[PDB]
């Protein structure tokens, strides 16, 4: 289990807010490190369909 | 304490505290240290 | 990703270093927050090049009134609940260690 | 050999292959795919001249959309379900 | 060393993708390993381009890297933990050593019993009702109407009810509609419920 | 319960033989690939044992099936040795059914609603199954060797191309007819265990669920699931030992782990792999036994009910 | 006597209870022929409508990819008129109508027949709501598991035909139609070509059928108070319930179908092993244990919702119309409702 | 499913892999603009380029067709109350749907009113533009966007206008017409959105027409010739007439 506070339960100061934001962004990047980018996902979704009848335009 | 001797019967007065097959009392039955 | 100019950051906070300004720009903050964080870090002596973990959330080097530079570490805290507090000894956010005895030595 | 320090072929588990799993034609199709995965790009047949229609020679702006999307994508691949569009769309439902 | 225990050599070991990069057998107890740090060149370039007018960053073009599986919880070592917790009776002094390694750390074990834990409501209710036949042995059985004039006329009253329905008064009551039509027919020695009655036929007397 | 039986109509010996042969033929034809996969999994796991941990502990039958199909032989590759398997199964069924029916007729109770206790029925069934397995051991040996050929190295393969061809090769190359009865004791033990560990649990759970939920149609199949599971639990170690003995090649150098008997094979298995090693391919064995029992029971019940209705029994007597 | 296991037949004495209703009584209309006929009818109609809708939508997208999308009502009308006359649209309509016939007959009909077989006997409470609905959960689960793999062979055949149509002449089988492809594939590639790696389709079908049939049957009785006490429109309430059921089915089914994109279509990291090792089951487990739902819910509507949900909605409506969700309700204090009439008025 | 072969799927996979391997986060752009004059930046290191009060200059209350939409609510309420058509209970109750849906388009229009840029600044380096807007409720939203993500539209707003040769500034420097620009990726309130269109009203002063045009056309501005003016005239949460 991972704590949601990341060690900063309270943002009593803007410095604490900045530290939490930095570490949260780093953690999100690490978690998202294993999935494709927005462009790749969008193109795959758009051109998923491959079932046509007549070809050779 | 089965087929493996971990405790020391020398330092244990009675070896019957736990089930086992590898311990024997140093002062066995009928043994009486007498001055 | 709209990184602010490191030269502008240095100008706004004269005493900050180019490497620190560049690292702050790389950090994903809006330019205003980048400038404010640079100001705070320079003024406090906090080392921005520190990866926050569950042991310490930040570190700083400060020259005390006796002229000696000392290191001050900001511990990870909890909200009135030691049970929720993560007792660990690694630079890891994950709560890996589970202790049957909270106070080992009483 | 009896000793398990080093592997021996006596414990090898690999079934011999005698023919393509799904046929010679399937094997040929797989080879063609490997050779020309990107170089062969078939397209569906569509008429090239329609009176009423206007050819799509450029990307259209967002003002041409009949519907407004609610979800969105972060540039790092994350999928946002909570967006300002959702915030404004939830007002009528919550009110009712 | 035994190759049978090595996934790389032994192909019969099914590697778990969700545990890639995590080896519970290598944990420290207390854990003192750093497996996370600053990561760049994924979306945020490590180099400097703030003042480069000829370079514009496109975060959309994020190259795909290796999946980072969530850390796996530590797994118990049966022999090591048993030896660690073992204490000699009248030989060991009652005290806690200075070293922190003596702390009793909790480690996950076999997951089989948790299947029974998850199925406990079903198992508990089955034991309460089906195993004990609570409230009675007939509540959970498929219901069958009593046979014709069974066990006795005073309780069943099938023939008398049939005669009443076939009588003038029964027909008049059915016409009034306050009483519903007859639901069974007395065949040659047996009672058969009409399909619209929505009930099973009486069980055979054997 | 001692008078809960309803044996108001008993098929003749010829009818029993014919119906059993046909139904077992179709059941074996339907469920042979599962047994093939189970045997291949046992062979591949022989000498190594289960090395995965927790939920992965075991060998994946789907993985084995996919690997076998990838060889390029299609679904026909899963029926290799099917002729030998069918011949052996038919001979075993014929002998066992004949002996069991003879003994049952000799020692049946007079009353139609009384039947032999489960203990006596199990004793008779075990004796019949042991005799049949001892008589028909060579067919099972040939079938198992043909199945294991693919898994084993080509130099260790036997290259049998039929039941008769395998029998002749074993008799000539290995020398003597005694070579045809290798693993006969293990086969007899497996047959006895399977005969005694199926009829009991089925009736147990069937009667219990009848008492709980009364008379329904899912009771028979739930009892079938329970009986198949417990029969697999009881019999799988013996099947594994029989497979190991059959796969043991004559040449010790060819053999990866030579065995001298049933006890020696059990000792070697325990030494080189935990007691869990006896239950490799448990899912495949359970699926095979459940499908076989289900199809056999379904067809037999349908035909028997039709015959009883033709005879003129009452609804409850059927 | 016949083989190792003996199916012992036993006789039992009479037993009866006070109440003969609200339990399990097989409906007279629940027969192998009748249930199969109704299920086949409903499934065929729903599949035809669904496949026509999908063909129309896909042809509209194909035309729009080359021509600008409509700007007003007149432009939309002419766009539809030109779509209807496309040769590609007509061929797709024909082939997908054949596919609709096949699948509605062999998968949706099978699902409806099995559900009716396993759930026809669950009676309801007179002047009340059917409690103890948990008894129906095992039945619906059994039906879903039994009928889950009935569509994978047809779907794989359809995919094989559409992918064959896009190969050069030399490497093209030359299937005349979907039926011809379905008849030829089993003998050319083998039966296992239509079942290999079928986990995504099987789990998708299981979730669809279960969470659709069970949820609709539950709601149509539990929310009935709207029209039984509130005097609301019964047909409108049933339509809303069917819409909710189909939406829930799509939501619960799409994530499992997403495994196709992650395993095959996602770019592979050079020099590293596949994240999921090419196992759809492992990918599905990763989806199940993933923290963020949106990551695998991306593309829910552009990909699967408008290809699945309308068919399920129509299937539910047609099943309700024919009577595949009709239970028998009889008064518990009536003549056949109970065996103790002395306390029904006293 | 993978054993089934489809050339379209193979092409899609190849295209995805080729894109991933070829196009990197870092990109090379030659669209650099060097302003003739020296840029005087504020004390905050920013130069103001656009200013307007869209809420002040726009119609909020009496707007067509929202007045038409909302004028029908009394008609539906009266119809429900008096049942002039002699409808059934459910049929008459169906007339009460319109009052609950009539005001949605006005809400959407009021929301859109907050996408008109109120203030626009260019940061140091000529690569970041800060856009500040407000909602009709007074909430203030500021967002930073990279210059390359801008795409101007035609005067008709129905197409993308040519970035190189776009005629939307009069000779003196003001806008000929209300300009529209689509931002490919906009980060609003820490949430990224795709293809968001924003507007610069014609009734709005344009400072530094060269810089404004460069940002609109997406050129990266070269800020080498710069001076810093230390003027602390703007306070936090400063009042304005855009209310
Ligand atoms: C037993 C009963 C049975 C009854 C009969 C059943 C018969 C079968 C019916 C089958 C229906 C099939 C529908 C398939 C549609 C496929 C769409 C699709 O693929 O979309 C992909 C789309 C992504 O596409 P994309 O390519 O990425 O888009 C990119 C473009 O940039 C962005 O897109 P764009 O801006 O370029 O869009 C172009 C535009 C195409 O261009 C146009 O719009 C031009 C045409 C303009 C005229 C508009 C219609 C005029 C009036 C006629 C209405 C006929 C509708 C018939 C269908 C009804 C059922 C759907 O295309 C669309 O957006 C879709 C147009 C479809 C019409 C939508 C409006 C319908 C209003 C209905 C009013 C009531 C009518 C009553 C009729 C009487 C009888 C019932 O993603 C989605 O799927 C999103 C769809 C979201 C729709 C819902 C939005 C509101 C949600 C709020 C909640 C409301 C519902 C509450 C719950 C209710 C239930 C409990
Ligand atoms: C055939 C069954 C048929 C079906 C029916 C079954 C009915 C079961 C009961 C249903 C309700 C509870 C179900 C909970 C199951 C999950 C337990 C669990 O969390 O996993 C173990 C988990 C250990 O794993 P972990 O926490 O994930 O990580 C540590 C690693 O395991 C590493 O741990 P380690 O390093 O410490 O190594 C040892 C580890 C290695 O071994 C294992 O993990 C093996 C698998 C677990 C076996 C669990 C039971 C073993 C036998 C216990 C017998 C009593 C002690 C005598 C000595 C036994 C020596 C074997 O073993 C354990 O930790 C096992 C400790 C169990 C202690 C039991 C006594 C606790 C006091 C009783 C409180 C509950 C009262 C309930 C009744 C109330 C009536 C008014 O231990 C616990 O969390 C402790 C739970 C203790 C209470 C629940 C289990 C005991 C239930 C006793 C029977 C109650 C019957 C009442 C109804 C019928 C009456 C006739
Ligand atoms: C420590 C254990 C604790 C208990 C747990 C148990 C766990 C066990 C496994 C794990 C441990 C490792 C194993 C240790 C086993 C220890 C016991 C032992 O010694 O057993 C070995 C014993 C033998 O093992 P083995 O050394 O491998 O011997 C087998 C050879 O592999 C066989 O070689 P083959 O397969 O090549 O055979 C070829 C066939 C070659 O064929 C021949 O025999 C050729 C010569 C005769 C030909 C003629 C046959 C008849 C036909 C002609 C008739 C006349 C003509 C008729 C008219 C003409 C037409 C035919 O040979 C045979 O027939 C078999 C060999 C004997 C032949 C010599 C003559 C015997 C005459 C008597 C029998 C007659 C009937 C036999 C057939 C069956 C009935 C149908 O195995 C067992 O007993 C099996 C396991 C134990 C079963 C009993 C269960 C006890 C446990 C109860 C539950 C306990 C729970 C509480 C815990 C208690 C803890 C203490
Ligand atoms: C009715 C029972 C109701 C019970 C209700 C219970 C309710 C409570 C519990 C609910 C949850 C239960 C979950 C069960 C465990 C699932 C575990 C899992 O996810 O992993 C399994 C397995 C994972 O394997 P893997 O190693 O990870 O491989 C991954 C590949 O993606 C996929 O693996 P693959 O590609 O290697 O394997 C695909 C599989 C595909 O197989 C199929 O499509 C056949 C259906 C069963 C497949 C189940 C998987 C294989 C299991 C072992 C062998 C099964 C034998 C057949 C079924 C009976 C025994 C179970 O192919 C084969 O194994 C060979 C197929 C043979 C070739 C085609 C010829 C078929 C026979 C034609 C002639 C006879 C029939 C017609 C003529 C009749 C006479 C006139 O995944 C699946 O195959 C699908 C699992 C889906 C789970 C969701 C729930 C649906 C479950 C449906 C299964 C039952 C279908 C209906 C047949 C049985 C009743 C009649
Ligand atoms: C240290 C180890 C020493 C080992 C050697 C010495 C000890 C040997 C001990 C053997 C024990 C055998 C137990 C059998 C199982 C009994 C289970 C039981 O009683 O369950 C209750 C039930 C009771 O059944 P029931 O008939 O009373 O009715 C059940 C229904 N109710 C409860 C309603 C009455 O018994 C069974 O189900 C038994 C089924 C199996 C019966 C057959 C057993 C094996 C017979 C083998 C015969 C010979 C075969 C050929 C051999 C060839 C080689 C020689
Ligand atoms: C308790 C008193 C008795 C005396 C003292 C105890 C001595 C005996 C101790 C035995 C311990 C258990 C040994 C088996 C362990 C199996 C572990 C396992 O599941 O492995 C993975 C195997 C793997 O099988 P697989 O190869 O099919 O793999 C499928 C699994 N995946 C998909 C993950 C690969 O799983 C199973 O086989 C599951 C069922 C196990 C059933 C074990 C039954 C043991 C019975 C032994 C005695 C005989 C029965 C007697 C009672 C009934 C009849 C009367
Ligand atoms: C939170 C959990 C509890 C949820 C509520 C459950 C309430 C009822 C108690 C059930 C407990 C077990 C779970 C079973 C759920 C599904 C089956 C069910 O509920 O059975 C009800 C139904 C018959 O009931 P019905 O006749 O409709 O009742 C009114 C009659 N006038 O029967 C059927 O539909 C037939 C079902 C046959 C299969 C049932 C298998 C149950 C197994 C339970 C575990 C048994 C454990 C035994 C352990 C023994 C150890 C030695
Ligand atoms: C059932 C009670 C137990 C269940 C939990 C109850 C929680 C209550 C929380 C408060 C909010 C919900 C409204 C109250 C419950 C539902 C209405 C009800 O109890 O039924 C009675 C009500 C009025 O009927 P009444 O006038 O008393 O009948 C006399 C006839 N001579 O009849 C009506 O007027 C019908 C109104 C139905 C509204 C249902 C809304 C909740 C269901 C989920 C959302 C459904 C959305 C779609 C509805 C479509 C309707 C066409």
């Amino acid at each position: 289990s991972t704590s949601t506070t990341l060690g900063l339960p309270r943002w009593y100061k803007r410095i604490s807010y900045y530290i939490f934001k930095i570490r949260y962004l780093q953690h999100t990047k690490s978690k998202m490190n294993g999935i494709p980018g927005s462009t790749v996902r969008l193109m795959l979704i758009n051109r998923h369909f491959v079932e046509y009848e007549v070809y050779e335009k | 304490c089965i087929y493996q001797a971990y405790q020391n019967p020398l330092r244990h007065i009675n070896t019957g505290h736990n089930p086992n097959n590898v311990y024997e009392d140093i002062v066995m039955l009928g043994d009486y240290p007498v001055q | 990703y709209c990184q602010m100019d490191p030269e502008e950051i240095m100008r706004r906070v004269p005493g900050i270093t180019r490497k620190e300004a560049e690292f702050i720009t790389k950090l994903g903050l809006s330019p205003q927050e980048q400038v404010d964080f640079a100001y705070i870090a320079y003024n406090i002596g906090l080392d921005i090049f520190y990866f926050t973990n569950q042991m310490f959330v930040a570190r700083q080097v400060v020259t005390n009134s006796k002229g000696e530079k000392v290191e001050v570490l900001w511990n990870a805290q909890c909200y009135e609940d030691i049970a929720q507090l993560n007792v660990g000894f690694a630079p890891v956010l994950e709560s890996v260690d589970y202790h049957w005895e909270i106070f080992l030595w009483a | 050999q009896l000793d398990f320090s080093h592997f021996d072929k006596a414990f090898e588990n690999k079934y011999d292959i005698v023919a393509p799993e799904f046929g010679d034609l399937h094997q040929k199709r797989a080879e063609f795919i490997a050779k020309n995965q990107g170089t062969y790009r078939p397209v569906p047949l569509v008429p090239n001249n329609i009176k009423g229609l206007i050819p799509k020679t450029c990307r259209l702006p967002a003002t041409r959309n009949w519907y407004r999307r609610t979800s969105s994508f972060e540039r790092n691949g994350f999928f946002n379900i909570h967006t300002p569009v959702l915030n404004t769309k939830m007002i009528p439902w919550l009110l009712f | 060393y035994d190759w049978r225990d090595d996934p790389k050599v032994n192909k019969d070991i099914e590697e778990d993708i969700r545990d890639r990069g995590w080896h519970p057998e290598t944990y420290d107890f207390p854990y003192t390993k750093k497996h996370d740090d600053w990561v760049f060149d994924v979306t945020m370039p490590s180099q400097n381009y703030q003042t480069d007018l000829t370079v514009n960053i496109h975060p959309e073009n994020k190259k795909m890297h290796v999946m980072k599986q969530v850390m796996r919880q530590s797994y118990w070592d049966a022999e090591h933990d048993m030896a660690h917790e073992y204490d000699y009776e009248s030989e060991d002094l009652d005290f806690q050593c200075e070293s922190f390694k003596s702390q009793h750390f909790r480690k996950k074990g076999p997951i089989s019993q948790y299947l029974i834990l998850g199925l406990l409501p079903i198992l508990y209710f089955g034991t309460e009702f089906f195993y004990n036949h609570y409230p009675d042995e007939d509540y959970w059985r498929v219901a069958h109407p009593p046979p014709l004039d069974y066990p006795d006329t005073d309780d069943t009253d099938d023939t008398e009810t049939f005669k009443d329905y076939k009588s003038f008064t029964g027909r008049r009551m059915v016409d009034t509609g306050i009483v519903d039509p007859l639901w069974y027919d007395i065949r040659e020695g047996k009672k058969v419920y009409y399909d619209w009655a929505g009930v099973n036929q009486p069980m055979e007397d054997i | 319960m001692n008078y809960s039986y309803k044996r108001y109509w008993e098929p003749s010996t010829a009818e029993v033989i014919g119906l059993s042969l046909s139904v077992n033929t179709i059941s074996a034809a339907l469920t042979y690939p599962i047994e093939f996969v189970k045997v291949r999994s046992q062979i591949r796991t022989e000498g190594v044992g289960i090395r995965s941990k927790n939920l992965y502990m075991g060998i994946n039958p789907n993985k084995v099936f996919r690997e076998i199909h990838a060889t390029g032989n299609g679904l026909r590759g899963f029926y290799q040795g099917f002729e030998s398997h069918l011949i052996g199964r038919l001979s075993y069924l014929f002998i066992r059914n004949l002996t069991y029916k003879i003994i049952y007729d000799r020692t049946k109770p007079v009353k139609a609603h009384n039947d032999l206790s489960h203990r006596e029925k199990g004793v008779i069934a075990g004796f019949a199954g042991g005799l049949a397995a001892f008589l028909t051991s060579p067919a099972d040996l040939v079938n198992t060797r043909t199945i294991a050929e693919g898994g084993k190295p080509k130099e260790w393969r036997w290259g049998y191309k039929g039941l008769m061809d395998g029998i002749n090769k074993i008799a000539a190359t290995e020398g003597g007819n005694a070579a045809l009865f290798r693993g006969s004791y293990a086969n007899v033990l497996r047959a006895v265990i399977l005969n005694i560990s199926l009829t009991g649990p089925f009736d147990y759970l069937n009667e219990k669920i009848w008492i709980t939920f009364g008379d329904m149609t899912w009771n028979k199949y739930a009892a079938l699931l329970w009986a198949s599971f417990w029969g697999s639990v009881a019999t799988l170690p013996f099947d594994n030992i029989r497979t190991r003995l059959y796969a043991q090649n004559a040449d010790p150098t060819k053999n990866r782990l030579t065995y001298s008997g049933w006890a020696d094979a059990a000792k070697k298995l325990i030494q080189h792999e935990g007691i869990s090693g006896f239950y490799v391919g448990f899912y495949a064995f359970y699926i095979r036994t459940f499908l076989y029992a289900w199809t056999t029971v379904f067809i037999t019940d349908k035909i028997t009910s039709d015959w009883k209705r033709k005879a003129g029994l009452k609804e409850w007597q059927i | 006597m016949f083989f190792e296991l003996e199916d012992i037949k036993r006789r039992h004495s009479l037993y009866w209870d006070i109440y003969n209703v609200q339990g399990w009584v097989r409906r007279p209309d629940s027969t192998l022929y009748n249930n199969v006929k109704r299920g086949v009818t409903a499934g065929v109609v729903a599949s035809l409508v669904q496949e026509n809708i999908t063909a129309l939508v896909e042809n509209c997208k194909l035309l729009a990819t080359k021509y600008e999308k409509p700007q007003n009502l007149r432009q939309a009308a002419t766009f539809m008129k030109e779509v209807f006359k496309l040769e590609n649209y007509r061929k797709a309509v024909w082939n997908r109508s054949q596919y609709a016939l096949c699948i509605g007959t062999f998968d949706i009909g099978a699902r409806l027949a099995t559900f009716r077989w396993l759930n026809n006997g669950w009676q309801r409470v007179f002047a009340g709501f059917e409690f103890n609905f948990v008894r129906k959960i095992p039945t619906t689960m059994l039906a879903a598991l039994f009928t889950a793999p009935f569509s994978v062979p047809f779907e794989l055949a359809r995919m094989a035909y559409y992918g064959d149509k896009t190969f050069p002449k030399e490497l093209q089988r030359g299937y005349s139609s979907y039926l011809s492809a379905l008849a030829r594939i089993p003998f050319e590639e083998g039966p296992y070509f239509l079942f290999k790696n079928s986990f995504p389709l099987i789990i998708r079908n299981f979730f669809q059928t279960f969470t659709l049939f069970y949820t609709y049957d539950f709601l149509k009785d539990k929310a009935s108070f709207a029209w039984r006490v509130g005097e609301q429109n019964e047909y409108a309430c049933k339509m809303i319930i069917a819409g909710i059921s189909t939406y829930l089915a799509a939501v619960f089914s799409y994530p499992w179908m997403v495994t196709r994109e992650m395993v095959d279509f996602w770019p592979k990291v050079p020099g590293a092993p596949c994240t999921f090792n090419g196992n759809y089951r492992k990918a599905a487990v990763w989806i199940w244990y993933h923290e963020f739902s949106g990551n695998y819910f991306a593309g829910f509507f552009t990909k699967y919702f408008w290809k699945a949900s309308p068919g399920m909605f129509l299937t539910l409506m047609l099943a309700d119309k024919v009577g595949l969700f009709d239970q028998t309700t009889v008064d518990n204090f009536g003549g056949a409702g109970n065996n103790s009439w002395e306390d029904t008025f006293v | 499913l993978n054993h089934v072969q489809n050339m379209l799927e193979e092409n899609l996979k190849y295209d995805a892999q080729k894109y991933n391997d070829e196009v990197a986060v870092i990109q090379k752009t030659s669209r650099i603009y060097k302003p003739t004059y020296t840029i005087e930046f504020n004390r905050e290191g920013e130069v103001l380029v656009y200013s307007a009060d869209p809420i002040k200059n726009s119609v909020v209350y009496f707007k067509y067709p929202y007045v038409l939409y909302e004028a029908a609510i009394p008609l539906f309420i009266w119809a429900w109350i008096y049942n002039p058509l002699e409808l059934s209970k459910n049929a008459v109750n169906s007339l009460l749907i319109y009052p609950n849906i009539a005001w949605i388009p006005r809400m959407w229009y009021w929301r859109s009113l907050q996408y008109k840029i109120q203030k626009m600044y260019l940061l140091r380096g000529g690569k970041v533009a800060k856009i500040e807007t407000q909602s009709l409720a007074g909430d203030r939203f500021t967002s930073w966007v990279e210059t390359y993500q801008f795409h101007p539209l035609t005067q008709d707003q129905k197409n993308f206008d040519n970035q190189d040769n776009a005629e939307f500034l009069e000779d003196e420097g003001q806008l000929k017409y209300e300009l529209g620009v689509q931002l490919d990726n906009l980060q609003e309130m820490g949430t990224t959105s795709q293809d968001i269109v924003i507007n610069f009203m014609k009734e709005g002063t344009v400072h530094h027409p060269e810089l404004f045009e460069a940002i609109v056309k997406g050129y990266n501005i070269d800020t080498s010739d710069y001076v810093i003016n230390t003027a602390n005239n703007l306070r936090a949460r400063e009042g304005n007439h855009n209310h």
